């Protein structure tokens, strides 16, 4: 015929552009997990890590006991400090690295050891990328260097 | 199998209570058993190694997923003909029946 | 005469008195502190029921870190329970000092 | 080019542009209860980040202690036994007693070292050995990075 | 009417997958719970819905008395299709919910969709349409399970629960050919209910 | 009293990067903490800070 | 999940807090109080710091329902982590005096909040036993080897 459905498929159409926006509608609310995910786990360890407060770190000087070590802190203090049971008492020995709390001063855990930033400036100094090429003239001295 | 991995794209989210994953298992018990028809020990082992982790994962099993995977098993033990590991295997398979 | 008050002895119940020093230890170098959660009776004894600790602040305690908004939000939570009553102070924790 | 219109007629049919429109009815009946799922979940999120916000300010608002960092020791991120980096752990097992996650050693101004977990919001690309960063006063948690200090002499220079 | 809270129990069972409602009974069910929210939010604006589920061998609270409807939806979400309804024990954990509400003024009212023909006794649910009417507690059972035959139990429920009061319970067959579910009970009365004083 | 103290470096408290809570590098240009977002794209933060001995 | 169980280590301040909250309820007669667990977990020893009520009531007449509120758990453990960050739900106390088949259904409620199989504690109110007066138990999905099926 001349027209009788061609109106009725221009109101089918106005209906199909929209549900592909709300399509693009699904997506998006789907593009604000994620974003909203990272933004979340980021701030909820740090409240973890506020609610995990700071210790102070020493070294054990002497074993007097199997309960009683002898620390010197890095605040100053030599101390007689006990053992929680929950780390090693074979792996507190003399120069070992370790933490210790501050409010019943009982060591938490053993640690590696630690070293200083002066001592780590010079090894973050090794640029210079010559070869031994590049010392003309004096390649009898690398010989003897060798 | 395939179909069903692509399915559970759209299909899982537009129910939004129907899991189709659970049907990946039921059928990959059966690729296992199809080898250990045609005599391929090695193809099988390989499967029956990751329908036993897969199974681990879940917090919760149906019956029919861990029967299917009792089923496997046994056919295998049966074929090397070692009968002390077949007869424990059983016992699992015919209780959770 | 106006009003004219005497002695009181603060009863601290045991429930209270372990959850004071867990919160305390806990945020310690920190100045940890919480609201007294009770009820007043008498004219001589001060029942402290129950502490809660209210989220720490980097600027110590002071007027503006107690938090009411705060508050208002943990005493409805003690309202559905029957663990409501009348607040009754406050407490806060001193380390060395 | 776009579906259910009478050029539609010629290159389809009639029955195949009103089975679409029907079946459009279907898809738009589940389309409205998946947005506003989505729309309130987002919700959900946002409101619990600015309830971890208002914790984070008063820690991060003024003063603060100074600190630089003598090195990252790393710590594995086994919360589920215990640290075995090179450090195996003895005794009792713990979600975070000992078995902790990366870990950040400072050196402050106060005459000491402390050993924390670093904190979640500071990346370990942004923590190296001899950056200087802030760290709470009260407590020691790293909130912020700061660009290394001088002396006032060195300022003189300027 | 109004000043109305309301315990929507939606039906979960495995006959949830049926055709006899596009696309099948359980989705159909979806919409169906957002236009009951919206008519006696729109009513009066203090009115609440809560949430409960027959998935389950027995049936759960996923979501207490709210004002948000998106809260309700992530219930429905998070709910099976597997278990059964027990009309029993979901009427038993609509009336504890009941007690505990945003304003206390509040009528109490179920709103039970049927999609299992009943496997509980006829007269187990007499003893428990008893129970209801003593608090007030009237049960608006929209039926589509029983039009896959089976005899009307629930003639008895209905009538148990009816008499003198403001709440009123309801017998609603929802027609057997595809109409859509949802459509049907909104046109059907929830706000255009009356008392029965 | 007051504590006396003297300054030892201006750091600038926009730039100084005393916003991190904001983790979004996809939002601002990220140069400095107040322009770490961009819909203001100005002070989240104080002007300037001090670091003090 | 985690497989990893082995002792309920328990502080004093949870005991202490489920009799208070059983007591402040105010709940007898056989009317129970089921509260949230606390504590650290995913870990052999299960470690049970602190706990705290939840909106519960329990039927007596017929056991088979119950009320559980699940909006208050979340709103709930967000002051948790308010008071002490390193709290998670790692299962639920009982009020006792006994365990019951009951248990076995609240249960379910409570592996959507959790990292482990759920914690049951019965904190014994009366304080009956000649030792310590709680039992804990942990909920396992097993096979049954006397020829019946999985059992929970």
């Amino acid at each position: 015929e001349q027209e009788a459905h061609n109106k009725a498929l221009n109101q089918f159409k106005r209906k199909l552009l929209e549900h592909r926006r709300y399509d693009d509608q699904l997506k998006q609310r789907r593009q604000n997990i994620r974003d909203l995910e990272k933004l979340y786990d980021k701030t909820e360890n740090d409240i973890k890590a506020l609610q995990s407060i700071g210790q102070l770190i020493g070294e054990v000087m002497k074993e007097l006991s199997e309960e009683k070590y002898i620390v010197k802190a890095s605040s100053g203090p030599r101390y007689i400090v006990g053992v929680r049971n929950s780390v090693d008492r074979s792996k507190l020995k003399k120069g070992v690295r370790v933490t210790l709390d501050i409010t019943t001063l009982t060591i938490m855990r053993i640690l590696p050891r630690e070293t200083d930033p002066l001592v780590y400036n010079m090894t973050s100094f090794e640029q210079g990328e010559i070869t031994f090429d590049g010392i003309g003239g004096l390649t009898e001295q690398i010989r003897e260097l060798r | 199998k395939a179909q069903f991995q692509e399915l559970d794209s759209k299909k899982q989210r537009n129910n939004g209570s129907k899991d189709h994953g659970d049907g990946i298992l039921l059928i990959d018990s059966e690729i296992a058993r199809t080898y250990l028809l045609k005599n391929d020990l090695v193809k099988a082992r390989d499967l029956l190694d990751d329908l036993e982790k897969t199974l681990d994962k879940k917090d919760s099993i149906p019956l029919r997923i861990t029967n299917s995977f009792y089923s496997t098993n046994s056919q295998y033990f049966k074929f090397k003909n070692d009968f002390n590991s077949f007869y424990y295997t059983s016992l699992l398979y015919l209780s959770t029946l | 005469t106006g009003r004219d008050d005497t002695k009181e002895t603060v009863y601290i119940s045991s429930i209270a008195l372990l959850k004071m020093l867990k919160h305390g230890r806990a945020g310690v170098p920190m100045e940890v502190m919480g609201l007294m959660l009770g009820e007043f009776v008498d004219d001589y004894t001060v029942n402290v029921v129950d502490v809660f600790a209210m989220p720490q602040s980097g600027t110590g305690v002071s007027v503006e870190a107690v938090d009411d908004v705060f508050q208002a939000k943990m005493m409805d939570m003690l309202k559905q329970t029957g663990r409501d009553q009348m607040v009754v102070g406050w407490y806060h924790s001193h380390p060395g000092f | 080019g776009d579906d259910e219109l009478d050029q539609e007629i010629l290159n389809l049919s009639t029955q195949e542009l009103q089975t679409r429109a029907k079946l459009l009815d279907n898809e738009i009946r589940i389309f409205r209860s998946e947005l506003q799922r989505l729309s309130h979940e987002n919700n959900v999120m946002l409101e619990k980040i600015k309830d971890n916000k208002e914790k984070i300010k008063n820690n991060r608002q003024l003063p603060y202690l100074v600190a630089n960092v003598v090195e990252v020791m790393d710590m594995n991120e086994i919360e589920d036994k215990e640290n075995s980096e090179s450090t195996t752990q003895g005794g009792n097992v713990n979600l975070d007693n000992t078995a902790v996650g990366k870990a950040a050693v400072v050196k402050t101004s106060s005459r000491q070292t402390v050993f924390l977990p670093m904190v979640g919001l500071v990346d370990p690309d942004k923590l190296k050995p001899n950056d200087l960063v802030g760290v709470n006063k009260d407590s020691y948690l790293i909130l912020d990075t700061l660009p290394s200090e001088f002396d006032s002499r060195v300022k003189a220079m300027e | 009417m109004v000043l109305e809270a309301t315990v929507l129990v939606i039906d979960n069972s495995e006959y949830s997958r049926n055709g006899d409602f596009p696309r099948t009974r359980f989705e159909a069910q979806i919409d169906s719970v957002e236009f009951i929210f919206q008519a006696k939010r729109n009513s009066n604006p203090e009115n609440t819905v809560g949430l409960i589920s027959g998935a389950g061998a027995n049936p759960r609270v996923l979501s207490t008395f709210t004002a948000e409807f998106g809260k309700i939806l992530a219930g429905l979400h998070d709910t099976q299709i597997e278990g059964k309804l027990h009309m029993a024990t979901a009427l038993q954990i609509a009336q504890l919910t009941l007690k505990h509400r945003q304003n206390k003024v509040q009528h109490q009212r179920i709103v039970a969709f049927v999609c299992s023909p009943i496997s509980d006794s006829r007269d187990e649910l007499i003893r428990l349409a008893k129970t209801l009417k003593k608090n007030n507690v009237a049960v608006d059972i929209i039926n589509f399970g029983e039009i896959e035959q089976n005899t009307e139990l629930l003639d008895e429920f209905i009538a148990a629960v009816n008499n003198p009061q403001e709440e009123t319970s309801h017998l609603l067959t929802v027609t057997p050919g595809p109409r859509l579910l949802y459509e049907n009970i909104a046109s059907s009365p929830i706000i255009l209910e009356e008392g029965s004083s | 009293p007051l504590q006396v103290a003297r300054c030892t470096k201006i750091i600038k408290g926009n730039g100084e990067s005393d916003e991190t809570t904001t983790d979004n590098n996809n939002s601002g240009n990220s140069n400095s903490n107040s322009n770490q977002q961009s819909t203001d794209a100005d002070e989240d933060d104080e002007d300037a800070k001090y670091v003090i001995n | 999940m985690s497989l990893q169980h082995e002792k309920v280590t328990i502080a004093p301040l949870v005991l202490l807090s489920a009799l208070d909250h059983y007591e402040r309820t105010q709940t007898k007669e056989n009317k129970r109080c089921v509260g949230v667990i606390l504590g650290d977990a995913n870990s052999s020893t299960i470690r049970v710091t602190n706990s705290f009520a939840l909106p519960f009531e329990e039927d007596e007449k017929n056991s088979d329902v119950w009320f559980l509120d699940h909006n208050y758990i979340e709103n709930m453990n967000e002051m948790c982590k308010k008071i002490n960050a390193k709290e998670k739900l790692i299962g639920w106390y009982h009020s006792g005096p006994k365990l019951r088949a009951s248990d076995l259904k609240i249960n379910e409620l409570f592996k959507k909040y959790t990292q482990n199989n759920p914690l049951l504690l019965i904190v014994d109110v009366k304080q009956q036993g000649v030792g310590l007066p709680t039992d804990a138990y942990v909920a396992i999905e097993q096979v049954k080897d006397d020829g019946t099926s999985t059992e929970k």
